[PDB]
Order: C-alpha cells, then structure tokens, then sequence
C-alpha cells in the first residue's frame, strides 16, 4: 500500500453527504483491471 | 471489370474518410478533457517539484511508457517505444511496465521477459486519481521499485495541444531523498518515516501528471493521423475519379466508333 | 498581318478568341462533305488545318507575325485529340486563370503554369534562366514548407524557413500591374511595365534589397521604377 493509495481509499470510504459535481465521484473509482506478467505467459488479471 | 474496380475500391476510400472524418472530429472532444485533466495534475505536481529542487535534484531501474488501449493515434505506439529500446541499450534485462495495450506491443516482442505488469483500462476510464494510486501501490511490491535505485517515466509532452514532443523525467526515488539532504536541509524528527510516506506519495504524483500528459500529446497526435488519412484519401478519390473518367470516354469512344462503322453498313 | 509584315516589315501581335470554336466549327465543316469526323467526334482533317495556321505564323527578314491564341479545352478534357494537338505546335505556354483572378492578382498568370521551352539557358543568357529558375524555386519550396509546419503546430518556423516565407510572399505581390481595361478588378487605375524593369525587380528582391519593404508596398503595382514610389510611402 502506498501513501497515495492509502489516502485514495479515504478520499473513496467518504463516497460511501454527496454534496458534489460528477468529476469529483468519478475520480474515485475506475473499471481498469490489471493483466499480470511472469518473466512472455501471463497470469491472470486481478481486480485493480 | 476495369470500370467497376476502379468504383468499388473508390467506395471503399470515401468509407475510409467518413471513418476518419468522424473519429477527427471526436478527437478534438477527449482532447479537452485530457487538456484540463492535464493542468490539475500538472499543478499538484509543481509544489512536490519546489521542494525536489530545494533538497537537490540528485539521483536495476524501471521504465514505465504511457498509452491508450484504442489505437489510430499515428505513429505515439511506436516513437515512444523506440525511446524505450534506446534506454534499454543502457541495461538489457530492465523490468518495463506498460500502461496501455498499444506500448506493450512493440515491448513485448523485443524482450518477452521484461513485461512483468501491464495496465488494461486506460482507454475506457481516463486518467484520474484512482488509478495512478492503485498502480502506485502495486508496484511497490510486485516490481521493487522502492528497492530500486532508478526509476524512470517515459511519455509524450502535449507542448501545444496541436504537438507532440517524446519526453522522459525521473520519478524521484525513496534513495534520492535519503542521500540528497532533505533530512538536513527538511526538518523531521522521527514523528514519521518521511522517504517511505513522501516517496510514495509522489511516485503516484508525478506519475499520474506522466499518464495525463501523454494521455494529451496522444490525443492530440491521433486528431492530426485521423486529419492526415482524411487527406491521403481524398487525393486518392480525386486520383481514381479521372481513371474511371478516361475509361468512360474511352467506352463512349468505342460506341461511336461502332455508330460510325454502322452508318457506313 | 502577314500583309504588313511581308510588304512593309511590320511586328503584329494576333489575337484568336477560342481555338475551341475553331475546332467545333471545323468538326461540322468536314461532317457537311461527307466525311465521317473520327478525332473522337471530331474532324479527321484536324492536324493539317492545325499546320496551316500555326505555320503562317514566322519570322521573316523583313518582319514577324507572333500570335497570341486562347485554348480552351472540352470541360477540361486533356485526353482528346484536340488540347494535345495544339499544345504541340506552341513555342511557349502561359496559362491563366480565374482561380487567381479572385485573389485580387492582375496578371492573373498561374506561374507554376507559365512554363516556356525558350527558356533554356542559351536562349535568353545565362542571367535571366537563374534568375527566372531562383524566382520559380521559391515558390516551389514555399508551397510544400507550409504543408508539414501546419500538421505539426501552428507557426513552428525556424529563422531559415522563414527567410524562404518572406522572399516568396514578397514575390507573390511583385508580380500585380493593374491594367487600365481591369481598373475595375484591381480597384486601381492602369499602370504600364516593361521587360527591363521586369528584370530589374527580381534581381533586387532576390538579394534581399526587398526583404526591407512588407508584402503590402508591393502589392497593385509591377515594376522597379513604379515600386520606387510605394517604399517612399511605405517609410515616410
């Protein structure tokens, strides 16, 4: 977990009063899902 | 026939054009977003980046490349990986992650061991906050890039929203912050581990201004592919219109020439 | 003319109207006799009455008829008999325009169509083919300069590149002489220019002598006599 991840999570905990513009509710949650490598095959994806 | 092979190929150009007419015109829509994306970041980025000059710039490493998943963007897939393999004469068995499916491409094949993580979903969800913190998080501990000595982030710089120049910056290491004085020159005590806080927080910082403006200089370069196939097929429309034309006169020809062998039966 | 070259020395200049309704007429002349017209419907006599005329037309020891023909071509067909026909009897080709016309430019010659096969560099000396081949060279480049400066950026002009834009935008006005007959087009009374301030004027805005003068002091009128007076007025 890094500082920037760990703060995220506040910034998306606190979008569980929505007193706020779309952008702001968007920048908190993404669909993107994350295609893992070995060292050519790949394992498979795990939520990001 | 002649005639008719001529046409048809020729539809097929006028589709081509509709296509990128189209697609042009939608690229100058995302590239706002990516532009005012882009300033945020960019911003943010700019008050970490007083303090790295005031501690001192100072110095395996990893290489990170930006890219959308959706392709068209003209030749950003493969000049941004041509300046990746170049880096890579400076070591050959660098771990390079690959943010977006078109910059894996060209990566993959040139070493399939160094594709170690790879990033599905740029295309779909822009660049924000989210995902720049959660690819962040996991490179710390599936890539070692705390226990790295060099990090580094190659991109495309949007130096006007109607140019695109390849650029690379360092992303500035937890070793860059312990031997450069910044625990001499900034104050703690030993209320926090300030490297291993202030590393990460900026190591998704400058990382996400990376993804922005790459996100923009590709936009842009994509506008100006979309416009130039536009072109390329309008000069191949003209070109076939007079090929087929000639073959018209050269039919209205042939049936006067069987008129006048007519009149003289 | 050729009454007054033969018999009293004279230079004539003669005009033809279409060469086109010469060829549209000659179709139907040889269709009336019988003839069959084949030429892709048009007279099969079509080189030889092409001859007569283009070869009436010398310079004698006494004078010379020259002509001045205008050639229109069949909804701008160039495939067909006709236009390849009489491009190869003329010495020279200059080619005008409605393109141009609307740009404000009298002579609304297009001079990337204007092209002779007497102008060679034994013909017209050595000076005047590099000086006419350096005025039509920086045009030529300016073209295609603007064409990956515009995809690229907005203006991204080196101090080279635009050494090349300022020469060949100078250039582009130089070539305006309003006509008293196309006041009207111009805007702007008649003015007369000759052949050696023709040459004068390249020679000059070549070595940089007009690259102290803006595009618009050349601008409605030719000559070097004639742009004497508009640098006066540009300045002062």
């Amino acid at each position: 977990i890094s500082y920037a991840a760990y703060l995220n999570v506040a910034a998306q905990a606190i979008r569980s009063t929505e007193l706020q513009t779309a952008s702001v509710l968007n920048r908190s949650q993404t669909d993107a899902f994350y295609t893992q490598y070995k060292n050519a095959s790949e394992p498979t994806p795990i939520t990001k | 026939a002649t005639l008719k092979e001529v046409e048809m190929r020729l539809k097929s150009i006028k589709n081509i054009e509709k296509i990128t007419k189209t697609m042009k015109i939608v690229a100058s829509t995302r590239l706002s977003k990516a532009e005012k994306a882009k300033i945020s970041a960019k911003k943010m980025d700019e008050a970490e980046q007083l303090f790295y000059k005031n501690a001192e710039t100072k110095n395996k490493e990893l290489i990170v490349a930006i890219t959308s998943d959706k392709g068209l963007c003209g030749s950003i897939h493969s000049q941004l990986a041509k300046a990746v393999r170049r880096h890579l004469n400076d070591q050959p068995n660098a771990d390079i992650v690959t943010i977006g499916d078109k910059i894996k491409m060209q990566l993959l094949r040139t070493h399939p061991n160094n594709i170690k993580l790879s990033i599905n979903g740029i295309g779909k969800d822009a660049p924000t906050f989210q995902e720049s913190a959660l690819i962040a998080d996991k490179l710390l501990s599936v890539m070692k890039a705390g226990t790295y000595p060099k990090i580094s982030i190659f991109y495309n710089d949007p130096v006007s929203s109607l140019s695109f120049e390849p650029s690379e910056k360092p992303i500035f290491n937890a070793k860059t912050i312990e031997q450069s004085p910044s625990f001499g020159k900034f104050e703690i005590d030993t209320d926090a581990n300030v490297p291993r806080d202030l590393f990460e927080y900026t190591l998704a910082n400058q990382m996400l201004t990376a993804m922005a403006q790459g996100y923009a200089a590709e936009i842009s370069a994509r506008r100006n592919a979309m416009d130039n196939a536009s072109k390329n097929a309008g000069d191949m429309i003209n070109r076939y219109s007079i090929l087929y034309n000639r073959t018209r006169q050269a039919v209205i020809t042939n049936e006067l020439v069987d008129i006048i062998t007519g009149a003289s039966s | 003319a050729e009454y007054f070259r033969d018999e009293e020395g004279q230079d004539v200049l003669l005009f033809i109207d279409n060469i086109f309704r010469f060829t549209q007429a000659g179709s139907e002349v040889s269709a009336l006799l019988g003839r069959i017209p084949s030429a892709v419907g048009y007279q099969p006599t079509l080189a030889t009455d092409m001859g007569l005329l283009q070869e009436r037309i010398t310079t004698t020891k006494k004078g010379s008829v020259t002509s001045v023909q205008a050639v229109y071509v069949p909804a701008d067909d160039l495939t067909d008999p006709a236009p390849a026909t009489t491009f190869a009897h003329l010495d020279a080709t200059t080619v005008l325009s409605r393109g141009i016309s609307e740009l404000g430019i009298y002579p609304a010659v297009d001079p990337l169509d204007s092209k002779s096969r007497l102008l060679d560099a034994a013909v017209v000396g050595q000076e005047h083919y590099d000086v006419a081949s350096k005025v039509q060279e920086t045009l030529q480049t300016y073209k295609s300069l603007q064409d990956i400066i515009a995809i690229l950026g907005m203006d991204e002009l080196s101090e080279q590149d635009k050494l090349t834009v300022e020469r060949a935008r100078k250039i582009q006005r130089f070539l305006s002489q309003p006509f008293a007959v196309a006041e009207v087009f111009t805007g702007i009374p008649g003015k007369l220019v000759r052949l050696k301030d023709t040459v004068a004027s390249f020679k000059a805005v070549l070595e940089g002598k007009y690259d102290n003068i803006p595009e618009h002091a050349f601008y409605m009128v030719g000559g070097i006599e004639d742009v004497v007076a508009k640098a006066e007025k540009l300045a002062a």
